[PDB]
């Protein structure tokens, strides 16, 4: 999971945290 | 008092009275003309159709006073004469031919009178629509030539049509003309 | 062949015939006035609309009798079809 | 006395008539020839009940064994099956109405309502004419027999007194099927008018100071009506294609 | 005359008379045609439905006179056979064949009356569509002219009504239409 | 209680009460004015038409209270005097001529009510025309501003509604209009 | 029914003549200002024309309405 | 249980109940506000009138809970009316009817007119941000040169996202019910 | 059967069914989303409004079918649980406080559910309008770049949007996504 | 009649004067000028419209 | 009617401020440069526009809550 | 009734016949 | 009643005939 | 009564005839 | 009364006749 | 009173006559 | 009845036949 | 009340007469 | 009260008279 | 209250008179 | 009935046949 | 019945066949 | 019938076969 | 309350008077 | 509170007075 | 709080006063 | 706090006081 | 938090207070 | 399963995790 | 989390705090 | 059945097969 | 049946398979 | 069944699998 | 089922997984 991705989602932020 | 079977006939006639009036007197022309005027003015249900129907009913009672009083003191012949002088006899003759094969039966006169009156009322409505259609087209042309491609003319034509109908006196003179055509003879 | 489809095609044919002349006059007037405006650089849209209104009104005034005759013939044909439907 | 048995039989018959009417009324709604704007309510109900009586007395109505205890499940199943049947049988009329409406929008007569959804021209006339044309052609090509056969098939698949399960993934495609058919049928008019306005735009590009909108509207109207007239030879067989397609479609909706 | 059973049957039949007339006579066709024409004119409630329904009822009485006479002669003071023959004359074969039970002259008006009603509805709708054509022609012509003039914010409903009324008056409309319907239903 | 015939008369009068109010009791003016204001403000269903009819009925009842109180021949005479106060007498005389067969009598009840109704409708249209003027002025001004800005496809009615509403709120609107109408139809 | 077509012709001519004056003066103003914010001047001109010809429009329209009433008096 | 006349009064009141609610309670305010919001958002009929009317009816039922529980309750209803109506118009109607203790007949039209005026005022307040964003979109489109581009078909998403960010209906309903509650 | 009072309750409940469905079950979200997409396509009548309303009604009936089946009573608590599952609870708590985590009342829960559904539907509509706004802007930019500026992209964009939407089957995938968000397709 | 003609002329004159100043006083510069004029003259516009409406109300009350 | 006047003037001033920045940037590739400049200006100021509009909406909501 | 008229009314055609 | 008129009323045609 | 005009009023035409 | 002016009311025609 | 003017109100015509 | 005119009414076709 | 006025209300005309 | 001004209120006219 | 203003509120006119 | 070239004209077709 | 033409209504096609 | 027909029709194809 | 500014709300006029 | 400012609320006028 | 800033909320004016 | 941010917020003012 | 004009949520102001 | 692209279904994110 | 500044998600702000 | 006009009716495909 | 044609009707695909 | 194509209704992908 | 394709087609993603 990147931080400068083109599209994210609550899944992405929750997994990154 | 009254006889037994004559009582039954009178009760039946009074039961069918509203439909007989709705399909057998001048109420048709007045109702149709007033509804046509209301539609032409552009209003949806402002004139409170109960009021228009009541006015038409009172005018119909005024028209039918001579025949009603003639039958009150055999008015069937007078009613037949009224229908004959206010209908097209070709349709009546066709409906007479629709039977087995100058009597003009009452059953054969009612549809002819109804259709003739509806046709006359439609002609009157067309004659009424012309000034309002002219006003609508004139105001639409003025708005379009001004340079506006929006602001539908129906939002501005209502005051002009209303003031035109007020200046013409509208309903009063129209009712006078109709009743003069019908009873003043 | 399928009298209903025949009547529908007849109605569309009458529509095209009736709407041919006024539409053609309107588009010819519009194109001509647009070309004139392009040539002489006036940039005004009221003149084409006014002349279009005059032309369409005149054409519709002139063609009323023929319009009515054709429509009455068509309606009589429809009534004849109704007589033996 | 046998009068009691006669009364019992008649009341059971009336109950079955009520059930068939329960199934038939949505069909009598989604159908633009017996629409509830031309048939009076004092004539519609007796006709519906007579049709139900004829269908049940012809022995074309299937009944199970009254499996489900609660009648509410049965009632809602009947309502939903009736809605599905009405949607299946209203597809040709709806798709032709859509074709007419989009052609009208292409012409520009209803563009006023397209811009402002509050005022303008929200009622289409060419669409109504197309709807009536398709309705009468379907009706006179054998529509009534097909409708009654579809009702019989619906009774055959899911009987009145039983529980049946539906295919959600197959009934969720109705809207896209409708849109696809509409776009397919109206493609010639759409492309002709689009190309016409593109060409007029090119003309305006080479004619800078000119109003192109009114000319575009005029030519769009004339070309659209001409194309519709010359296209009045590709409409009849679509009714039979819809017959077959809708029959197999409504067949492939339940867990048969 | 009607001791204790013919009286019950007659009263039951006369109580079912409204629905029997409204779903087993020529009233359906006339009512549907009149309503459809009134809607095709562009109007909504200008002619009251009572007037059209009364005219349709009178025309239905005119059509039904021979069978009514036969029924009054036979039952009250054979009519069923005449009514069945009338239905057979004015029904569609396919609908009756479908309403027949199964296994490939249709009778049993119990199974024939729905077929008659559906055939009447179909024919009335066909007549209405036929009568819609000149009015839709006027509407489309007006719409095309209005679009040509450049005005698009006003619907052609405002201007279509007087022209449709003029066309119907010139055609004479109701009289010739009723004559056509009566001629269709009376040949002998 | 009441006699046999008086009971019939009062029951018939109460049965015809809605149509007697419809024929005219100053309710026509209030209803027409309120519906016209609703149409002018650009609203189609917001003011809840039944609410306008209710307040119009309350105002009409308030106006008719002197008639009801002075009633209970007195009530009929007072009603005729009120009608003659608020009608156009020439049309009443014309209807008298149409009913009977130029004179000078008190008046005829059946010949005066339609005249009052038509005069009330005419006055209602007059007040409606007076009311529409500021709203149409605002609409035209906003349309001119939008067009002079350069936009060609911006509907003025999309933005005219808030300005019309705030102007009508600043005028205090409905209260002042009701006061004006009731002052027209009240004495002193 | 030649009176019907006559009335239609009257309506068409009345519409044309009523639209002739304001649209014509607007066109004249537009061409005059284009020969060398046109909308403001055009609106001022059409408003002045409507103010000047309001009485004439009203009287002509009332005369036409009276003629229609006379026609439907016994038609 | 109501034998002679209370039965007649109850039946009459229940017959007139919907009209009384529509023209004598707070339902008019909420209904008008909701319809005004729907018109402002550039939507023809997307929130169907049944849903908005049901929400307004439920809110009115919540507001009228103390009035229902009071029933003697006529005096409480009169106090509520005088609390939320305009007293000057009530006084004028009282003077017109006759020749403290304001009459109930006088209070109803005054309350109806006051509620209509307040609903129009709050609707005008709600229209302002949508008018602003619509005009901004139209101005930027004009600046870009898209003169013929429709601003209505492009400003609806912005209006909707703004109303979503504002939480829209929830906060609006909270504000209205808080204005009409807390005694 | 329904002897004396259950009959009255059942008849009243059936008579209030239209308003209950309109202000209650999932019909609101489906109807609003469908109308929003129809407006986003740029044409007001590409599908018939009755067709969209009927499709939304059928989907709502399918959603409520498990609730009715579980009711067999317990149906009331099942409906309450569904409402709690698919709405914000803060608004319901506020309404319940206005009336006067224990429980919730239907009267304090129905308006909150309706407002939450309206908010979610508007969010979906905003998320869906943007691609079509983009297509309209692209058409306008192309016309301006080519030089022709008096043309109206309104008539050009509608066929393009219609053909794209029907070619990629927007309606079917949209309906599947919505009903999958609510329940699980068999 | 008299007052009808007066009201019509007054409405036309109001249209004329309201269209006069903001138009009579660079599309972006034109827009900002229109906005400034609206901000400065809003009170005068509202007061003129309110006075006209008060004249209307007086005419209604007179009857 | 102080609140009405304040809200009207605030709306007019918000319109002025919102439509001042892009107009000044653009009016004060024949078309690509202008398009990209307007787009980047709006995108940079989109957040500020949204925050200001949301603040005004909160203000009007509070005002209608009060009365 | 000239033959070279643009559009002739039914009366004109009938008279010319 | 000129024969080269543009639009002729039915009265004009009847008089010319 | 000059002829250089469009469809004239019935009085004018009748007077000319 | 003038005759070379615009369209006049029926009063003008009936006064000229 | 004027005889040549752009507007001829009915009062003006009746005064002239 | 010219063979090439603007309008070809049914009466004209019947007359030509 | 000069005759050269652009507009003339009915009061102006009646006062002039 | 300027005489040559545009449309004036009835108060102004009745004051001038 | 200076005169020659385009509009004149009734209060200003009354005070002037 | 030489060649319509744009329309059908059923009478023309039957006359040709 | 030329082949290279317009719509060529079905009667023409059946005549060709 | 031709091969590169102007526009197909069911009768054209049926005759082709 | 200067009289050379057109912002002359009724409060300003009343104060000036 | 100034007097040369732009349009101001009635509160400002009342405070100035 | 400023004084030369444009139109402000009534809270600001009241706090200034 | 940005006391001169040219924007308004009730919370900002209440925090200023 | 940046304490500047990037994004001003209610949480941002509440935290910075 | 590159999630950096626009087409990143929830299946793609779950598999990437 | 970075100072994205585009629009901060509520989860992003809560994690940042 | 030429392959040009790459869209063909179902009859064409059935004849091809 | 071809493979590179732009039309791939379901019957064509089934026939190709 | 080449992959350089469009949506490619499930039959194509199922056959390719 | 190449990764560098156009449409996700959830069945294609399942096949690739």
């Amino acid at each position: 999971f990147p931080t400068d991705s083109l599209v994210s989602s609550p899944r992405a932020e929750k997994a990154r945290l | 008092m009254l006889s037994d079977m004559s009582l039954i006939a009178t009760l039946s006639f009074f039961t069918l009275l509203p439909f007989l009036v709705a399909a057998g007197t001048c109420y048709i022309k007045f109702s149709i003309v007033f509804v046509m005027v209301r539609n032409a003015l552009g209003l949806q249900q402002v004139p409170s159709n109960m009021t228009l129907n009541g006015i038409a009913l009172i005018m119909a009672l005024f028209v039918m006073k001579p025949i009603i009083e003639a039958g009150y003191e055999s008015g069937l012949m007078e009613y037949k004469q009224y229908l004959k002088k206010h209908t097209d006899l070709e349709l009546a003759r066709f409906f007479q031919r629709s039977e087995e094969e100058n009597d003009y039966s009452l059953f054969s006169l009612l549809p002819a009178y109804a259709l003739s009156e509806i046709k006359d009322a439609f002609k009157i409505g067309f004659y009424l629509y012309l000034p309002f259609v002219v006003v609508d087209l004139v105001i639409s042309s003025i708005l379009l030539a001004l340079g506006m491609m929006m602001m539908s003319p129906i939002t501005i034509s209502v005051p002009i049509k209303l003031v035109l109908f007020v200046a013409l006196d509208g309903w009063g003179i129209l009712s006078k003309a109709l009743i003069e055509q019908y009873i003043n003879i | 062949m399928s009298d209903i489809v025949y009547m529908g095609n007849k109605a569309l044919y009458l529509i095209l015939i009736f709407s041919l002349w006024p539409v053609g006059i309107a588009t010819v007037i519009g194109l001509s006035i647009g070309l004139l405006q392009t040539v002489t650089q006036l940039q005004e849209q009221t003149l084409p609309f006014g002349i279009k209104l005059i032309g369409v009104s005149i054409s519709l005034l002139l063609l009323s009798g023929w319009y009515g005759e054709v429509l009455l013939s068509f309606c009589h044909e429809i009534m004849f079809l109704i007589k033996s439907g | 006395m046998d009068i009691s048995s006669w009364f019992e039989s008649i009341h059971v018959f009336l109950i079955l008539l009520n059930g068939v009417f329960f199934r038939l009324a949505p069909l009598f709604f989604f159908l633009p020839f017996l629409n509830n704007g031309i048939i009076s309510p004092s004539i519609r109900i007796p006709v519906i009940f007579l049709v139900a009586s004829g269908l049940i007395t012809s022995g074309k109505v299937d009944i199970g064994s009254s499996v489900f205890e609660h009648v509410y499940f049965l009632m809602f199943k009947e309502i939903i099956v009736g809605l599905l049947l009405s949607f299946c049988l209203s597809l040709p009329f709806w798709i032709f109405h859509a074709v007419g409406s989009i052609i009208d929008n292409q012409r520009g007569a209803t563009l006023s309502s397209s811009i402002d959804p509050a005022n303008g021209v929200d009622t289409s006339e060419l669409a109504k004419f197309f709807n009536l044309f398709s309705a009468v052609v379907f009706l006179y090509s054998g529509g009534m027999v097909f409708i009654l056969e579809s009702i019989q098939l619906s009774y055959n698949i899911c009987p009145l007194f039983s529980q049946c399960s539906f295919r959600i993934s197959n009934i969720l495609t109705f809207l896209t099927l409708l849109a696809s058919q509409a776009v397919i049928l109206a493609s010639p008019v759409m492309i002709v008018l689009l190309l016409s306005e593109v060409l007029l735009g090119v003309l305006s590009r080479f004619a800078p100071q000119m109003n192109a909108f009114s000319v575009s509207l005029t030519i769009k109207s004339l070309l659209a009506i001409f194309i519709i007239f010359i296209c009045s030879s590709t409409i009849y067989f679509s009714k039979v294609q819809f017959f077959l397609g809708e029959h197999k479609f409504f067949t492939n909706l339940f867990v048969r």
